[PDB]
């Protein structure tokens, strides 16, 4: 046809870009309420940065100043303890969200190709999300703050002949203090925009091959545009978490949090127990599993590195575990591991969680290196089960 | 003769929008 | 239905009256027996329920 | 009259659905040896043995059902409300009866009976 | 008048009267000195977690 | 018609948050408790000669 | 050692103020305020309350302006350049009984008592434990021995704390003649620490209810809306050749 | 960098809770992932209660 | 690449069905179907967690009552 | 001149000078004007870009 | 908002620097932007060298 | 280059490097070199509005 008059407004040049990234997108119409929670992360980033941004029109990053502030937005500012609470919850929803994301991906194989780019520019996501918000737990300069500060600066040490030098440029000193908490401030400021930025790649590399379904099969023969049909399922997601981040905003708004923190930051005195928020728990326990300094960071690196080279194992060609038995139980098993491992990092480090959280580890490591030998093995199931 | 009506009620609901977010009934 | 909807929803700009007029007055409504609910479940325990309140010396 | 316990409403939901899996198994026991065996089974002793075990599951299931629930509900109503009585646990003896008697049932005539009846006995309790 | 924490804690006792004896004979097997490293802080912990669970619900009730 | 009047009911709701949160971005701008609480004193002073200003 | 490291966990003490729909009992913060300021004041500081705060809360305007007036503030530097003295105001924190931390070791044997602003949320089951703490004084289990300058106490962690038994019966007297029983104190003191520590309470409860209700009715309307848009594809009838 | 408990470990020394490293009384390492024993400054006497680091 | 595909769709109106009756029609099978396929899933997730919770716990009982005198 | 561009609001009649204590924070240029600037100020060049 | 200057301006009153408001002996506005005279507070006198604001 | 090293506080005011005092006020009060032409437009008009 030849465009010689103007149609509808979508398809014009001001609107057609949006209109084909966002209203006719091709979407498989067998899609679940576990693909609602890419959109339930992106409105939680949403929600953090503008929340963080008044909350920033308020907040003193002063060694002097910044716990007092804090407590001024609670008790001063007009809607101050809401603007906080959604802040500080919300950082917790989005890891809950993201989590939920993540283990999708894992149960459906969505990291399998075409779409191993989207599952690596994930992993960067996490790495991103994991930096700002232990930076921006810091900013409080409670008593967790400033040791879990103290801590993770402290992990560069573990590199033999430069970890010092780098722990002392991280600090600004010679110990945590205020010029870690005002370099603090300004990158907790700037990670979020580089967020956004990430996730806009982490969207148009899904869209480079459209979104995998349930069956794990190729689609294109049921699909349909994502307006209205998904935008209403997932405006029913949108309602629910508002729901449950309303419960916890307003009945229960420091459970997920530590006491501690609301003791003013002590260089003298180290907590009994010190512990991160919920959320890098899992992360804790890997670490402390290993009784070595260089072998704990070391895992953590591992971590993001099997990550990463998830995509790239040699695999069956079957996605789904809705038809993978073995490996849609490793995947329940490795849900509980994680679990596990979460728990394992709230409790001191003595008997008997020394040896649990060393075979949880274990256990975490292994879902990684036995998926491949699954594949390799299953390559061989369309010809040894004939009909 | 339907756009000026469409105007007078776009300008209704425009008014009942203005009166609804900020609420001016203590400084009336 | 179709009575009201000959009045109400024949035209969009009736129609976004009518749900900024919902959002009013249903919020003002949730929040009165919300509140009333507030009071009948805390007698005695307001501040101006304070026996004393006027006599510090 | 009481003061023989440690308590603890987890414990006590666990608990509960074991006493009723132990209750529902030697009912289902009791339930399968009182019938006759199908004329087609006379000369045949495995499936007798199986649906046997079978009633067995079934039973010890559904009463570990009612069990748990039962418990589960009274502490999960005195608990929030924060208060002792009887009518903490007839609460929980309906939902009990109700949910797992109509799923049973099929039929939600004879859940308002079965959860009717529940809290009767509890309330005598 | 009287404080009602410790009448309600004397009177919760009878609830307790396993971790009471188990402690008083903690009490009697330390009575000698074993270079003052003996103590009974377990069984003690025991016997007043189940007085401070008696009595909780109940003292609120004699406040204002 | 049903179903117009069933969804004008939810989209109350969504017009009431909506209002509701941008509201509470706008008043947490305004002055706070802190500095309302200053706005009000009395100072007392003297005499200056003439021709000239004090401040 | 092994138990009494970590201390004694507090019951569960069922304060007025819990509940979907539970108010401070503000009469009761009233007096939890005389107690503070007539037994804790003396050593431990609440810098985050102003007198503005109890207004509406436990004392009216001219109540709280007598009581700041009662106190002298320092301020300045005047015409001359020299700090004075001026009766407190509405707008003044509560004042701290010493001039720095390390004046407030030096009079509590080394201890800091600290800011009790925010010490109910800055403990784990903050109102529970503070109760229990001020009314669990108690002679040690036998075998254990307190060294001189501490008292014990199970709640505290380890056991020995620097704090003396306060809480001692008629300690304080009461407007309302409510008999000031060790007990009683103790309650209206952990009220009034409650309140401090969180004065928003009842305005985040409210907004709670309200938000959460009328965002479960836009759930079922979500529901419904979902629904209706996708029963065209879902009652759908699909007819194809293939079979196997 | 955390500052271990003292009175507290499996040696009668110190116990880091951060990631449950045991130093002995003297202060070496016993248990845990910290690879040195706490450091020594250097220090010296006056003449009985004087002690300049 | 688009596909070529043969098929015949019939669809109602969405004014003409009932929305919402569907979600509460053969609860009882929905439940059948959801324990009956998703009981190993279901058994792999909870037995390790509720497992070795309960053996931290018995851990630590029999510990601190070894260490009382 | 943070004194004279916060008060360019106050042209407007009716609303004029509460836009001008709004953008304030207060009665006027204070730590309030100072926070919130520095905050718009990080976020402003984003927008830009 | 600004704050004009004393002894300054062609009125031998105040001029305001920012825009050129040019106020008299009572702080009238005679010629610039400035709608308005300034502000005149509550002042009294309690005695021949005693004000308050 | 050369206005960082050779000529790095020619282009603002001297006025700057005072603290702030909400006292006094400068004599001479200019903004940015680049907002002088929007702000001589604003002077010249002699009605506020
Ligand atoms: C919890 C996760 C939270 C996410 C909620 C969102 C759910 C979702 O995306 O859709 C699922 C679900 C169905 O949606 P759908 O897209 O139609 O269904 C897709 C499924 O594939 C439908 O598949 P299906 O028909 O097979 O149904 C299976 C379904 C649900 O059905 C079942 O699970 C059936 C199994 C029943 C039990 C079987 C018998 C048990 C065997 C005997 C005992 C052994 C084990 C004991 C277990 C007993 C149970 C506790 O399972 C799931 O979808 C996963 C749920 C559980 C995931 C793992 C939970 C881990 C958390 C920790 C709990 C346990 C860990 C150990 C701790 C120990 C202490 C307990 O959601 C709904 O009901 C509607 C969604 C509406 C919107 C909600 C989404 C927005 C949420 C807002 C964010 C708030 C956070
Ligand atoms: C002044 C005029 C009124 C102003 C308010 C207008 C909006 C009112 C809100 C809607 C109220 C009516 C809600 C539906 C009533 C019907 C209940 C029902 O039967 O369920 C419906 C479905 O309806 C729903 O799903 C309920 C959705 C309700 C949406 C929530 C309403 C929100 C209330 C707003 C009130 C304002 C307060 C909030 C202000 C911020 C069944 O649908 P089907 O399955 O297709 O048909 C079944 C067949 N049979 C008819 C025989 C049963
Ligand atoms: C970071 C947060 C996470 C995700 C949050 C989601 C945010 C986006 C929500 C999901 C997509 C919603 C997009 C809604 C647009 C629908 C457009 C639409 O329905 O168009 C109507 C009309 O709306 C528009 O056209 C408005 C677009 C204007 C162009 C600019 C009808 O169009 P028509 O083709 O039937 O005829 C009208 C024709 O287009 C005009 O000639
Ligand atoms: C599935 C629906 C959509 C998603 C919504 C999810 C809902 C499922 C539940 C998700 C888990 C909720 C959070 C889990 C932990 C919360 C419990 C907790 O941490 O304890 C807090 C207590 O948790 C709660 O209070 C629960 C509140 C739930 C809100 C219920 C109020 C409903 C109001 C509207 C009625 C809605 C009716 C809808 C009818 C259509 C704190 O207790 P406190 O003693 O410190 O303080 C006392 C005070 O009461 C609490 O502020
Ligand atoms: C986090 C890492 C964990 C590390 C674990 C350590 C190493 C163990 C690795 C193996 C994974 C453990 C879980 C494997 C068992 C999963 C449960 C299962 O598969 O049982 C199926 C039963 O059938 C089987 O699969 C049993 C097969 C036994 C294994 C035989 C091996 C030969 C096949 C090799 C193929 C290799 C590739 C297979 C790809 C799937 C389920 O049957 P159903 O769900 O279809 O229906 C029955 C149920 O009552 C209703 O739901
Ligand atoms: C042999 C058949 C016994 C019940 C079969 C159920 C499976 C075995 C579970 C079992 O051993 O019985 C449990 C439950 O079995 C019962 O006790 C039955 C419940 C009786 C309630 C009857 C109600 C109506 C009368 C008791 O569990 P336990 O052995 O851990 O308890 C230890 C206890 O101190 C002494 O055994
Ligand atoms: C002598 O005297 C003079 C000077 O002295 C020396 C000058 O220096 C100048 C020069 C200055 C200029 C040319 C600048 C003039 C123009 C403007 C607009 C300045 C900029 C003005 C501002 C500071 C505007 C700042 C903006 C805000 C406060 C925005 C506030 C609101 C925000 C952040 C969000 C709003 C909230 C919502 C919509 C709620 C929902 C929000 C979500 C994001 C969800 C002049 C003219 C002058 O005569
Ligand atoms: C540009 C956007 C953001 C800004 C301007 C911002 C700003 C702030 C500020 C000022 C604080 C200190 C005040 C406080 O503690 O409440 C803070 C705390 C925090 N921020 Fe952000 N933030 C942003 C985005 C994010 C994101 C995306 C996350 C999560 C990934 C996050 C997580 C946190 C956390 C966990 C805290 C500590 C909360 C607490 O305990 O109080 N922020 N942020
Ligand atoms: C801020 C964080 C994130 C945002 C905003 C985001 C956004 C999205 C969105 C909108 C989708 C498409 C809809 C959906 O499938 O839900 C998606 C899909 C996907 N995401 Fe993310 N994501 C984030 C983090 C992650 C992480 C951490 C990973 C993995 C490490 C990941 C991996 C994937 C994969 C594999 C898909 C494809 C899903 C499929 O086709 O089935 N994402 N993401
Ligand atoms: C009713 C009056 C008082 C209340 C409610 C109160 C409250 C508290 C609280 C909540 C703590 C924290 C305990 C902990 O860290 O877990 C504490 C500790 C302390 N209090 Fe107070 N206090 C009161 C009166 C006093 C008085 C009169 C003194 C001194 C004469 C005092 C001195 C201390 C000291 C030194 C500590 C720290 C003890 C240690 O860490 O070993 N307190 N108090
Ligand atoms: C008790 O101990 C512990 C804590 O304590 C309570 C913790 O919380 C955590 C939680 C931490 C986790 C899970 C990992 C944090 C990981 C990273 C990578 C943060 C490190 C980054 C920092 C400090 C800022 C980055 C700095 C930059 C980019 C410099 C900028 C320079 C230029 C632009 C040139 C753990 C593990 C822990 O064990
Ligand atoms: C068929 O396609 C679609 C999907 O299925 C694959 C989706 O999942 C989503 C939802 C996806 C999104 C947008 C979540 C991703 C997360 C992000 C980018 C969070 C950051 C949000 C911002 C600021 C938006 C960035 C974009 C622009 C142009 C900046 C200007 C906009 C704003 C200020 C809001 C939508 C809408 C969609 O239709």
């Amino acid at each position: 046809t030849i465009r010689n008059q103007r149609f509808s407004l979508l398809k014009q040049p001001i609107s057609s870009t949006l209109n084909q990234h966002l209203v006719d997108y091709p979407t498989p119409s067998n899609l679940s309420y576990w693909w609602g929670f890419g959109s339930l992360a992106g409105i939680c980033l949403v929600i953090q940065i503008v929340t963080g941004v008044f909350l920033a029109m308020h907040y003193t990053p002063h060694v002097d100043l910044a716990f007092n502030s804090v407590e001024h937005i609670m008790r001063d500012v007009e809607g101050g303890w809401l603007l906080r609470y959604m802040h500080a919850n919300g950082a917790s929803m989005f890891f809950i969200v993201v989590y939920l994301h993540i283990f999708r991906g894992l149960y459906y194989a969505s990291y399998s190709s075409p779409r191993e780019f989207v599952w690596c520019l994930g992993v960067v996501i996490f790495l991103l999300m994991i930096v700002t918000a232990f930076i921006g737990y810091v900013l409080p300069w409670g008593q967790m703050s400033f040791w879990g500060a103290t801590v993770i600066t402290s992990l560069a040490s573990a590199i033999p002949v430069v970890g010092d030098t780098i722990v002392t440029w991280l600090w600004g000193g010679f110990s945590v203090d205020n010029a870690t908490l005002n370099r603090f401030f300004s990158l907790h400021y700037l990670l979020p925009f580089i967020l956004v930025g990430a996730s806009l790649l982490h969207l148009a590399a899904l869209h480079q091959y459209g979104s995998n379904n349930p069956l794990g099969v190729h689609s294109e023969m049921d699909k349909i545009a994502f307006y209205p049909y998904f935008y209403v399922k997932d405006l029913v997601g949108w309602v629910a978490f508002a729901i449950f981040f309303s419960i916890w905003i307003f009945y229960a708004p420091n459970v997920l949090g530590h006491p501690d923190n609301y003791i003013p930051a002590n260089p003298m005195s180290t907590p009994p127990h010190i512990v991160p928020e919920w959320y890098f728990l899992p992360i804790y326990a890997i670490l402390r599993s290993i009784p070595d300094k260089a072998g704990g960071v070391a895992a953590i690196a591992l971590v993001f590195i099997c990550l990463l080279a998830l995509p790239f194992f040699k695999s069956m060609y079957v996605r789904s575990s809705s038809f993978r038995p073995i490996y849609q139980g490793m995947f329940w098993l490795l849900l509980a591991d994680c679990l596990l491992l979460g728990w394992i990092g709230c409790q001191p480090v003595e008997a008997p969680f020394v040896t649990i959280g060393q075979i949880s580890s274990l256990v975490f490591f292994l879902f990684f290196a036995i998926t491949p030998i699954l594949g390799r093995v299953g390559r061989g199931i369309p010809n040894s089960y004939t009909d | 003769t339907i756009d000026i009506q469409a105007a007078a009620g776009w300008g209704i609901a425009a008014a009942a929008g203005a009166i609804w977010v900020v609420q001016p009934f203590g400084w009336i | 239905f179709e009575g009201f909807y000959k009045l109400i929803m024949r035209r969009n700009s009736v129609y976004v009256t009518f749900i900024i007029a919902g959002a009013f007055f249903g919020e003002r409504a949730v929040d009165y027996g919300v509140h009333k609910l507030w009071e009948r479940n805390n007698v005695g325990k307001r501040y101006e329920d304070i026996s004393v309140l006027g006599q510090r010396p | 009259r009481y003061l023989e316990e440690e308590d603890g409403p987890l414990m006590k939901t666990i608990k509960g659905s074991i006493t009723g899996f132990g209750a529902g198994t030697i009912y289902g026991t009791i339930l399968a040896t009182w019938k006759d065996v199908p004329r087609v089974e006379r000369n045949v002793a495995l499936p007798g043995l199986i649906r046997t075990l079978k009633m067995m599951g079934t039973h010890g299931l559904t009463f570990a059902a009612i069990g748990g629930v039962y418990i589960g509900v009274e502490q999960l109503v005195q608990n929030f409300r924060s208060k002792r009585d009887f009518y903490n646990g007839a609460i929980g003896g309906f939902v009990a009866g109700a949910s797992v008697l109509g799923y049973r049932a099929r039929s939600i005539p004879t859940a308002i009976a079965a959860g009717a009846t529940l809290a009767v006995t509890s309330a005598l309790i | 008048v009287v404080d009602p924490k410790k009448y309600l804690e004397e009177s919760c006792k009878p609830k307790c009267v396993k971790p009471l004896l188990e402690y008083q004979a903690c009490v009697k097997r330390i009575q000698g000195d074993d270079s003052g490293h003996k103590h009974c802080t377990g069984q003690y912990f025991d016997y007043w977690q189940c007085i401070d669970k008696c009595v909780a619900p109940k003292l609120f009730a004699k406040l204002k | 018609a049903f179903a117009y009047f069933v969804l004008s009911g939810g989209r109350f709701v969504y017009a009431s948050v909506l209002r509701l949160l941008v509201l509470k971005l706008i008043v947490s701008m305004s002055a706070s408790k802190d500095v309302l609480a200053l706005a009000s004193l009395e100072v007392d002073l003297g005499s200056i000669e003439p021709g000239t200003t004090v401040t | 050692a092994d138990e009494a490291e970590h201390g004694l966990e507090c019951p569960n003490y069922p304060w007025p103020h819990e509940g979907i729909l539970s108010s401070y009992d503000h009469a009761s913060i009233r007096r939890g305020h005389q107690v503070y300021q007539q037994v804790c004041a003396s050593c431990h500081s609440m810098s985050l309350i102003s007198y503005r705060d109890l207004v509406g809360v436990a004392y009216t305007e001219e109540e709280a302006k007598a009581m700041a007036a009662e106190i002298e503030v320092v301020d300045g530097p005047n015409d001359e350049g020299e700090m004075f003295t001026r009766p407190g105001k509405l707008s003044d924190r509560l004042p701290e009984p010493y001039s720095n931390e390390s004046a407030a070791r030096f009079a509590n044997g080394g201890a800091y008592p600290p800011d009790l602003s925010l010490v109910t949320k800055a403990r784990h089951n903050g109102q529970n434990y503070v109760f229990a703490l001020l009314t669990g004084y108690r002679d040690p289990p036998a075998g254990i021995s307190i060294r001189e300058g501490l008292h014990y106490n199970p709640y505290f962690p380890g056991g020995a704390i620097a704090m003396p038994k306060m809480l001692n019966d008629e300690a304080v007297e009461y407007e309302d003649g409510t008999p000031a029983t060790e007990a009683q104190m103790g309650k209206d003191v952990v009220s009034f620490l409650s309140w401090a520590a969180e004065p928003e309470m009842e305005e985040r409860k409210l907004m709670g209810f309200k938000w959460i209700f009328l965002l479960s009715l836009a759930l079922l309307q979500a529901a419904y809306y979902r629904r209706l848009k996708w029963s065209v594809l879902k009652s759908r009838k699909l007819v194809l050749d293939v079979v196997n | 960098g955390c500052i271990p408990l003292p009175n507290a470990g499996d040696y009668g020394g110190w116990f880091c809770p951060c990631h449950g490293s045991h130093y002995d009384i003297s202060g070496r390492i016993r248990k845990g992932p910290a690879p040195y024993n706490l450091e020594v400054p250097t220090y010296s006497f006056l003449e009985e209660n004087k002690l300049l680091i | 690449q688009p596909v070529k595909l043969k098929a015949v769709v019939y669809a109602l109106s969405p004014f003409q069905q009932k929305i919402m009756t569907g979600l509460w029609k053969d609860l009882p099978e929905k439940i059948h179907h959801k324990v009956s396929e998703n009981w190993i899933s279901a058994t792999l997730l909870v037995t390790p967690v509720v497992g070795t919770y309960w053996y931290a716990q018995y851990f630590k009982e029999q510990e601190k009552l070894e260490h009382r005198f």
